[PDB]
């Protein structure tokens, strides 16, 4: 449902 | 938020998400109140009877949002947390006592338009704000009824006189806490609820024009239920304990 | 805490008013 967030958040 | 409205651009620019890694998903709100510091609810990261209790590495924080499920580009910022702080007697087992956490973010956010810190109340804008009948604001990104919003929502609601928070209620309230909401008679509705919790009743003082928040979204019985209340942590009560956490582990 | 808190860029920064902090104030009696 979110989108996706930039992955070097992760 | 039950019955309230859209937000508007930059309107609550202390407003944080606080969202899980993994699934992607909101937890809850939270609210900016420095560059590294970042205020919640307790339950949002401790709360056993429902197998919760969130690490460090859990979660993370998005400030300068207004969109729920969309990444705002150029304008969100995005912060990993270097370290919680649970209020050390928080009541999970009973009421919610103390439902007040702190959040130290591994670097400082920078500020803009859409990220700007909150103030907290001293003794005298509490004693003078905290009144039955005078409003306040809460925001957040949770259930539109007890779906769910495309952006932040809005709602102000009236602090309610305490014998009457008690006596909607079988929950012991403590001094930690106060009601808001309107009445049955009052026409006017609307609360917090589910996903809303650790966001910011605010209140903006008519003396220095600045926004306080004044509470923190702990708990209701259902939302927007008639003849029941929202009840928000006393922010000011707390505030000795802010600031240990905050001259201790603050730089 | 910090002595800009609680002003928003977009609103007591510029001198603009939101839609509903009226409200806000007319309950302040
Ligand atoms: N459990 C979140 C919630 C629901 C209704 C009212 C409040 Cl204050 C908080
Ligand atoms: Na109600």
């Amino acid at each position: 449902d979110f989108e996706e967030i930039p992955e070097e958040y992760l | 938020i039950v019955e309230g409205s859209d937000a508007e651009i930059g309107m609550s620019p202390w407003q944080v998400m606080l969202f899980r890694k993994s699934p992607q998903e909101l937890l809850c709100g939270a609210s900016l109140i420095s560059d590294r510091w970042v205020l919640t609810a307790a339950h949002c990261l401790l709360y056993p009877p429902w197998d919760k209790n969130f690490t460090e590495n859990d979660l993370l924080v998005r400030i300068g949002k207004h969109s729920r499920t969309r990444y705002e580009r150029n304008i969100e910022k995005i912060s990993m947390l270097e370290k919680i702080y649970i209020h050390p007697r928080y009541n999970w087992r009973e009421n919610l006592d103390r439902d007040i956490a702190l959040m130290k973010l591994k670097k400082p956010v920078a500020f803009s338009d859409y990220i700007h810190p909150v103030c907290l109340p001293d003794r005298e804008t509490a004693a003078s704000l905290l009144q039955a009948g005078y409003k306040g604001r809460v925001t957040g990104w949770g259930n539109l009824k007890e779906g769910q919003p495309s952006v932040l929502q809005v709602v102000n609601l009236p602090i309610v006189e305490r014998p009457v928070c008690k006596d909607s209620t079988r929950i012991r309230i403590t001094d930690n806490m106060f009601c808001a909401g309107y009445k049955p008679d009052e026409g006017k509705r609307g609360d917090a609820c589910e996903g809303d919790s650790g966001g910011p009743f605010v209140m903006k003082s008519p003396f220095n024009n600045r926004w306080y928040q004044m509470g923190i979204v702990s708990w209701g019985e259902g939302c927007d239920r008639d003849g029941k209340y929202g009840f928000y942590t006393h922010v000011f009560r707390l505030k000795k304990w802010i600031q240990k956490v905050i001259d201790q582990f603050g730089e | 805490g910090e002595a800009d808190c609680g002003l928003r860029p977009l609103f007591e920064k510029k001198s603009l008013e939101d839609k509903t902090e009226r409200e806000l104030l007319e309950s302040y009696i």
